């Protein structure tokens, strides 16, 4: 019912092989809580799992794509709470080579609440221009930042005649006149007929506000989800002693260097990400930063919970395992790298895991790749570390 | 930055010498990877090699190509081997410890 969206814009895939696979174990059978961003597919590709999507909380980001059609069919309404270079709440950017996308075909897109719409540089996209947008943008919100190209090389979405678009704010905020608290039509006069909940839907009945029931999203909840925090006030939030990378004081920090390690010390519970780049152990000459030690590693050791994502794209080669973070038992994956991966393991060189307290993964999938020296990959329960049915294991390029 | 050099056109059953040199150096060799864009296509792994030197080839290309490396010059190459008509497409390499990749140096083979 509800998924979580993925925060890459326009960057290359950080596994090409397993793009497609990591997409289906994300929005496999309604509401994306978070970006809709769909970049480099092949020509190829099936995307039957987005067939049921319905709404997205933050921006669709349609880009660098080689697909004929993305099929968005039941796609409500997109509420803008995140957008694309702060304007745009949908952006279609560069769709093809200099295939290529052939149709929106988002038959049922009704609102946008907050944000425009971008169409750029699409070699052979159509009806990108016959589509009204000033119907669709909310009345409240019209920041409609519209920047579509008109250039192709080849009053509805498609050429089919089931892509009619039907005008519902030119032809009371929506109609067909709607209740107050609907956002995206309706089929009647009364306040639980709406097919989108504009403000909250308090199982199945839109209201303002939820009654004080937990709010979680746009929709009044009885409780919170399993890997979300429940406040005196009523909501289901992610965050409410130790402050990992992008909290509080590291919000532009991106890498574990040897200026912000001392302050991880005895720590036991670390409220944020722990990224380890190439940089964190070789100082740039620029500033005096000494480079990072195998040996200055340890004061991870006393690790047991992280709150983030646990990246590492270098590691001393002399260290032959992970043994470091022996003592981690949980990531919590409520910050997760680009958004999807809540563990990463790339290019290391490492001879085996060695996470031997590790036994859950709140959220977020899992990246094991270009590791050619890595065994004990699949020996490892990851089955038993899930815990949700949107998880899985991706791993390429490791050791046979 | 990462520039190739080393394609072009070839005939089938012939081999080919691709090179990877990074325009910085870094302090550690770190790990770099070979892909293959067929157009129209994702770009599809071919082999990877690590700071030690241990590589890890695809299955459709295991055998044939060979990935080796030269720390002096910091320069990775993937020796191609019986060259066939089914193998032009854009070839890039990527350093895997950052994510940087490379242009593409596209080799025919006709």
């Amino acid at each position: 019912q509800v998924c979580t969206g993925t925060d890459m814009k326009l960057r290359l895939p950080a596994s090409p092989e397993t793009h497609l696979d990591m997409q289906r174990h994300l929005y496999q059978g309604q509401v994306v809580q978070g970006n809709l961003e769909l970049t480099y597919l092949p020509t190829n590709a099936s995307l039957s799992f987005l067939q049921d999507i319905q709404e997205v909380q933050g921006y669709v980001l349609i880009a660098h794509n080689q697909v004929r059609q993305v099929p968005l069919q039941r796609l409500r309404i997109v509420r803008g709470t995140q957008l694309f270079e702060d304007n745009y709440a949908l952006a279609v950017l560069d769709n093809g080579d200099p295939g290529g996308l052939r149709e929106l075909q988002l038959r049922s897109l009704t609102e946008i609440l907050k944000g425009g719409v971008l169409i750029q540089r699409n070699p052979q996209l159509c009806y990108q221009d016959t589509i009204l947008w000033k119907d669709i943008f909310h009345k409240n919100n019209q920041l409609a930042l519209t920047l579509i190209d008109t250039n192709r090389s080849r009053r509805c979405w498609g050429e089919s005649s089931e892509d009619c678009q039907s005008l519902t704010r030119t032809v009371c905020a929506r109609c067909k006149c709607c209740h107050e608290q609907c956002a995206a039509g309706c089929t009647g006069p009364k306040h639980s007929d709406c097919l989108a909940c504009l403000h909250f839907n308090h199982s199945g009945i839109c209201e303002l506000h939820c009654p004080a029931r937990y709010t979680f999203g746009a929709s009044c909840v009885t409780a919170c989800p399993y890997n979300y925090l429940s406040t005196d006030v009523g909501s289901c939030t992610l965050v409410c002693v130790c402050y990992g990378l992008g909290m509080e004081h590291l919000r532009e920090v991106r890498a574990v260097t040897s200026a912000n390690i001392q302050e991880f010390a005895g720590c036991k519970k670390i409220f944020g990400s722990l990224a380890f780049l190439p940089e964190s152990f070789d100082g740039d000459p620029a500033s005096n930063t000494a480079p990072l030690q195998p040996e200055q590693l340890q004061v991870f050791e006393t690790l047991e919970e992280i709150t983030g994502y646990l990246y590492i794209s270098a590691w001393p080669d002399s260290l032959p395992d992970l043994s470091v973070f022996q003592n981690l038992q949980v990531i919590r994956g409520r910050i997760l790298h680009n958004g999807a991966y809540s563990l990463t393991l790339q290019g290391l060189g490492i001879s085996w895991l060695g996470l031997r307290s590790l036994r859950e993964l709140g959220s977020g999938l899992a990246l094991i790749h270009h590791n050619t020296h890595l065994c004990f990959v699949h020996t490892v329960p990851w089955d038993q570390l899930f815990r949700n049915p949107h998880q899985a294991l991706l791993h390429t390029a490791n050791r046979p | 930055q990462l520039v190739e050099s080393g394609g072009g056109v070839v005939q089938p059953g012939g081999s080919l010498r691709l090179s990877c040199v990074a325009s910085r150096i870094p302090a550690s060799i770190r790990t770099m990877a070979w892909y293959r864009q067929t157009p129209g296509n994702q770009r599809d792994w071919l082999a990877t090699i690590g700071s030690s030197g241990t590589p890890a080839y695809a299955d459709s290309v295991k055998g044939r190509f060979t990935v080796s490396r030269d720390n002096a010059k910091n320069t990775v190459y993937l020796q191609m081997n019986s060259l066939r008509p089914e193998d032009t497409a854009l070839y890039y390499c990527r350093d895997v410890n950052g994510d940087y990749w490379g242009q593409g140096t596209l080799v025919t083979v006709s």
